[PDB]
RNA sequence: ACUUAAGCAGUGGAGCAUGUUAUUUAAUUCGAUAAUCCACGACUAACCUUACCAUAUUUUGAAUAUUAUAAUAAUUAUAAUUAUUAUAUUACAGGCGUUACAUUGUUGUCUUUAGUUCGUGCUGCAAAGUUUUAGAUUAAGUUCAUAAACGAACAAAACUCCAUAUAUAUAAUUUUAAUUAUAUAUAAUUUUAUAUUAUUUAUUAAUAUAAAGAAAGGAAUUAAGACAAAUCAUAAUGAUCCUUAUAAUAUGGGUAAUAGACGUGCUAUAAUAAAAUGAUAAUAAAAUUAUAUAAAAUAUAUUUAAUUAUAUUUAAUUAAUAA
């Protein structure tokens, strides 16, 4: 609709206001606006365009296809870094991070799996109990293909006050994963 | 606003005035660039903005990366940055607001320029000149100028219309009634016109010229125009009048809603 | 890639592969394998 | 329809152009391959000896306007306050010297005013060009991507249906967005926004 | 001494070879000498004229050098020199025209559907 | 809530077009492009710029796409031009004039156009500078 | 289950065109050879193309860098410096030289792709296995069933895009083909109700009947093996070789020669089939025209005209407009 000039001039920069002034006088007041289909001209969100956001609109002085600046008049003199820092936070961070170092060894990843699979207490497991390997040898397998090597351990564990479990752990990468699915195995199998 | 070109006037600036004034001169002068006394005194007073010592950068203005390199690959991904295509997304929303602004608060600046359209009275105006302009490109067809005229309007008796018609030759269509000239000889699109005008003024000339001229029993050739339509489609044919039946047609019937809504 | 030093004296670029022919003369040169002295007219 | 979900078709050709002389067009195709190259060559710089640093930049995308071209580029690169490095003089004189700087150069050399865009990508891995010439040398995205999706077509949905129940023009603009803005519209419908895959070069954004 | 052609001829900006090298200099002397043989040709094929002058004309015309005739100009890739199978659209080859066209450096190529 | 005037409201719709009174066809604008949303994006750009110049503009017109094809040997190629018209009736050549120089300031990335420009008004040799000068020449002048 | 066997439609003995081979040639540029058969790229070879033959003819040559003399400018002060431009300057450039000179990249040909790893869980002391199932269904992975197995990632599918049918917008119906054009959007993998026969018997298939339907086709999109390659003209790098010659230019010739041999096509061998004619012009689509296209007209073959081929002359159109 129309409104008064002293009220958008409260609510908008002055130089604004004479484009608002001239527009008023050219679109009629009864004026009917028709939504567009095939083409989108508007972002989809509401914005008066009155302020530049560092991020989402093109940084003053760069220069780019549209860039209104006289070409020797740029004001992009450091070019170390990138240009136009992220918005908000400054981080794009998913809903929920898993980066325990970037997010924005076997006793304990033992622990913590053998609480969420099996509800023991994860304090215990790695205070209390000490593991000692066994057996540690690697153990072959024919194939057509060829010929496939594997790691097995086999580990004992125990809180010396009377508790001890058994457990073997196969793997085709590496020994420590091996080691690892074994204390797994004996922590099981107390 | 010549801050940066004249040393003389660094003093008493905010110190990353001076910083970014003497990046501006450096990256500007280049090659020509060569140090000066105003900009190392000014320099000097920035260590205390940033953490500096006073020696280190009058080595570091002294000599470069080198005086400074005397005194990563794979890093870990810290969500700080976009992809290069969601980066190309976002340049495109960045001309989108570009030009959505560029509508709100220019164009309606533009309206100032308006003009009424005097519209050229239609029968002391008939000559129709079509220019072409092929915007931010050197195309040859740029020249080519096309003068248009439908004939009745050209102040003509009927033998001196007839005789400009006989001449006229494939250049007059008489199911349209238009004579129409091309020209693209000359270098630019001015001289076409001036070709195209004064040739016009020749046939007009020696059209309404009848003293030694005796085109009147010649019939006007249309074999042209013949082939010309002969290589279009015709729809010609129309439905039959009496084919037509009203009585079947629609009626549309009474309902009090709107009576009500409207009266 | 010629012009470059006349027109950016600061800037020292470096053109990879005529350093790498360069590099690969210098290679059949350590060997002996080097082309034989055009014929003086 | 919307220009933050979806990749041009345009930016699909590196050199986006249209002439009416095709042979111009030809020509500024030609143009911009030996310039890229060009741009290629002069991405290496050593200063003396033994401080060779090698900028790695993916393939130009030369936008060609009626009354103006834009060499835009990707970059990789790699007390500071008080010199210039080697790839800051590279880039100014891009753009920013006086008198031979590299865009006038290319203007004269396009007939037509010319602007060079590089931009810089603090990793590798951020593109794939990029990537492979320096080796040289989801679910849950995906749900909350379509939930949010719908959390704004609802929202847009209710202020509008509300506005209805307090030609087809409706009512004042505020109105029909009165929580939709900047802060949380863009942002969240933006796409190709996380790396889900790659495969050494074939790089998945998701 | 220092040029295999009579005149000296601007190296071409990208790929080179001696074919390469060979079609630019009679395109260039053909761009150079073509108001000269369309004249000579115009006044030994115009009967009007007596039949001395036009058979002056015809000898002049024999008379030229094989880097003047418009017949000889063929049309080669830019990107590796072949002459055969190549497109005026881009004066690229097949080979080379599939490439640059996967690869986007062609505008508005696409592949087809 | 916030007072948003006509300007930013307009932003937010289809463009306005002026009415034709008369019927007199100054400008055709059409513009051509290989990808079609900067095409129409700049389609809408005009018709905007038109409106507040004053210049009533029918509307981007949808003309025949054109198609060139290619067959490498057996891969199929091809090209599509999208071509848009956009039509000026009833205004001043200068209104038309400062249309044409704003909307090619702000052109958008691989448009091409062409205008062509009726303007009703009132009614009112190379190769044979050089065949006069071989005729001339004494390898001719001497067989006279 | 490729492929075969069957049914149908053909083609198939001659002439020419176009390839390969043999032979000849100064050259007839290049291609295969471990016993079925196979040397076989042409989006146009008179010159150029061109790579081959003959005869002359060029020697840092096509680029990069070095070190020097000449002119041009810019500055400082004729000289100093910078650059540019020539002439030399030698590393070399160059090479359609070599695969009996190799390795990647790829280019294709063939097979397998409901399958391969990984994570847990379970069985066995263990190496290992992951079980019924070596299941059912379809025309086929298209679909189910079971069971110590269940997952995620790719792949497949879905999905996507064409075509089709509609809706909105756009076009001042003279750029008119609104029967059209191109943007957005929707639609289907069809949905149902019964009858009969089978069925793991219904909440299932085969059909058939009825009802709402415009709805009936298509392409692309992944990896793993294995073979073949140098017209690998689908390239790069390296190895080796020539450097008055295997590099480079010009004139002409050849690639078109014919005893033959085999492929590929075109024209024929007559009446279910050829020829002539058919102006208010029976009826298309997709293209192309600034390194163009060429309308109508006049003239000659030629003859009242028509047709057909050239000649003269360029009308419009650089294009939803004219050809
Ligand atoms: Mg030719
Ligand atoms: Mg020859
Ligand atoms: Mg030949
Ligand atoms: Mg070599
Ligand atoms: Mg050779």
């Amino acid at each position: 609709q129309h409104y008064d000039e002293s009220l958008l001039s409260r609510y908008y920069p002055e130089s604004l206001l004479k484009s608002i002034k001239l527009a008023q006088q050219t679109i009629p007041e009864d004026t009917k606006f028709r939504v567009s289909r095939n083409v989108e001209f508007a972002p989809p969100y509401l914005d008066d365009f009155t302020k530049i956001h560092p991020f989402w609109d093109y940084k003053p002085g760069m220069p780019h296809l549209h860039a209104q600046e006289e070409n020797n008049n740029f004001s992009i003199f450091r070019w170390d870094q990138v240009q136009q820092p992220l918005p908000g936070e400054g981080n794009i961070l998913p809903p929920g991070v898993s980066l325990p170092n970037d997010g924005g060894s076997k006793s304990a990843d033992v622990a913590a799996g053998l609480h969420k699979q099996t509800g023991v207490d994860p304090d215990y497991i790695t205070r209390k109990l000490t593991m000692k390997p066994l057996v540690m040898k690697r153990v072959s397998n024919q194939t057509g293909k060829g010929k496939i090597a594997s790691f097995y351990a086999l580990v004992v564990v125990g809180d010396k006050n009377g508790m001890v479990g058994l457990g073997e752990g196969k793997s085709r990468e590496e020994m420590s994963k091996a080691i690892f699915k074994a204390h797994w195995d004996a922590v099981r199998n107390l | 606003a010549d801050l940066y070109m004249h040393p003389e006037k660094w003093k008493g600036l905010p110190p990353q005035r001076i910083l970014e004034l003497y990046w501006e001169r450096m990256a500007r002068l280049g090659s020509e660039y060569k140090p000066n006394k105003d900009e190392l005194n000014a320099l000097l007073t920035t260590s205390e903005y940033s953490n500096v010592p006073v020696n280190d950068i009058k080595k570091l203005y002294h000599r470069g990366e080198q005086g400074a390199i005397d005194i990563n690959s794979l890093r870990p991904f810290m969500f700080d940055e976009l992809p290069s295509q969601a980066q190309e997304l976002v340049a495109q929303h960045r001309e989108q607001r570009f030009y959505n602004r560029l509508a709100a608060y220019e164009l309606p600046l533009l309206a100032q320029y308006r003009q009424e359209y005097k519209r050229p009275s239609p029968e002391s105006h008939p000559v129709t000149y079509r220019y072409t302009s092929y915007v931010g490109e050197e195309h040859p067809n740029s020249r080519k100028v096309v003068l248009s005229v439908k004939t009745k309007e050209l102040g003509l008796e009927e033998k001196s219309l007839h005789k400009f018609r006989i001449l006229a030759r494939s250049r007059y269509d008489h199911t349209t009634d238009i004579f129409k000239m091309s020209s693209d000889k000359f270098e630019h699109a001015s001289q076409n016109a001036r070709y195209l005008h004064d040739i016009l003024q020749r046939l007009l000339a020696e059209s309404k010229d009848l003293t030694e001229d005796d085109f009147s029993d010649v019939p006007l050739d249309t074999r042209h125009t013949i082939a010309k339509s002969l290589r279009k489609k015709k729809r010609d044919y129309e439905f039959p009048e009496h084919w037509k039946r009203p009585e079947d047609a629609p009626k549309k019937k009474f309902d009090i809603v709107d009576q009500l809504l409207s009266t | 890639f010629r012009h470059l030093k006349t027109l950016y004296p600061d800037i020292e670029f470096v053109d990879l592969e005529e350093q790498y022919r360069l590099s690969m003369v210098e290679a059949k040169k350590r060997r002996g394998k080097g082309a034989p002295k055009k014929m003086k007219k | 329809n919307n220009k933050l979900q979806h990749l041009n078709n345009m930016n699909n050709w590196n050199t986006q152009i249209y002439n009416y002389n095709k042979n111009m067009e030809i020509m500024n195709t030609m143009n911009d391959k030996l310039i890229n190259k060009l741009l290629y060559k002069m991405m290496t710089l050593k200063l003396n000896n033994m401080n060779i640093n090698k900028i790695i930049m993916s393939k130009t995308i030369n936008q060609h306007s009626l009354n103006k071209l834009n060499i835009k580029f990707y970059y990789y690169n790699n007390n500071n306050n008080y010199y210039m490095n080697m790839m800051n003089k590279l880039m100014n004189i891009m753009n920013n010297n006086m008198n031979n700087n590299l865009c006038n150069i290319l203007s004269y050399y396009y007939k037509k005013k010319v602007t060079i865009e590089p931009i810089k990508l603090s990793y590798i891995y951020l593109n794939s060009d990029i990537f492979s010439k320096y080796i040289s040398l989801d679910h849950n995205i995906s749900m909350n991507y379509i939930n949010n999706i719908n959390n704004i077509n609802n929202n847009k949905y209710n202020n509008m249906i509300n506005l209805l129940n307090n030609n087809n023009y409706i009512g004042n603009i505020n109105n029909i967005y009165n929580n939709m803005t900047i802060d949380n519209i863009p942002m969240d419908i933006l796409m190709y926004k996380y790396l889900v895959g790659w495969s050494i070069v074939k790089l998945n954004f998701i | 001494g220092n040029f295999r052609f009579p005149i000296k001829t601007k190296l071409p900006p990208g790929f080179i070879n001696a074919r390469i090298l060979r079609d630019n200099f009679k395109r260039q002397q053909f761009k150079e000498n073509e108001i000269l043989v369309k004249s000579l040709k115009f006044i030994a094929r115009n009967m009007n004229l007596p039949t001395k002058l036009r058979l002056e004309a015809q000898l002049k015309l024999n008379a030229l050098p094989n880097y003047m005739r418009s017949t000889q100009i063929k049309n080669r890739c830019v990107d590796s020199g072949h002459a055969r199978f190549v497109l005026s659209d881009f004066r690229l080859c097949r080979y080379q025209f599939r490439e640059n066209a996967l690869k986007g450096n062609l505008p508005g190529v696409k592949k087809g559907i | 809530t916030r007072p948003y005037p006509v300007n930013v409201e307009a932003v937010y719709y289809a463009p306005l077009k002026l009415p034709i009174k008369y019927g007199d066809l100054v400008a055709d604008i059409q513009l051509r492009s290989y990808d079609n949303e900067n095409l129409d994006f700049y389609s809408d750009f005009i018709l905007r710029t038109g409106y507040y110049l004053g210049i009533p503009l029918t509307g981007p017109k949808p003309l025949p796409t054109r198609r060139e094809r290619w067959t490498v040997i057996k891969e199929n190629f091809e090209r599509h031009t999208h071509k848009r018209l956009i039509r000026a009736w009833d205004t001043n050549p200068e209104v038309l004039q400062m249309l044409i120089a704003y909307i090619t300031k702000h052109s958008m990335a691989g448009v091409g156009m062409k205008c062509n420009f009726f303007q009703r008004s009132e009614i009112s040799s190379a190769v044979g500078q050089k065949v006069l000068e071989l005729l001339d020449s004494p390898d001719f002048k001497k067989h006279l």
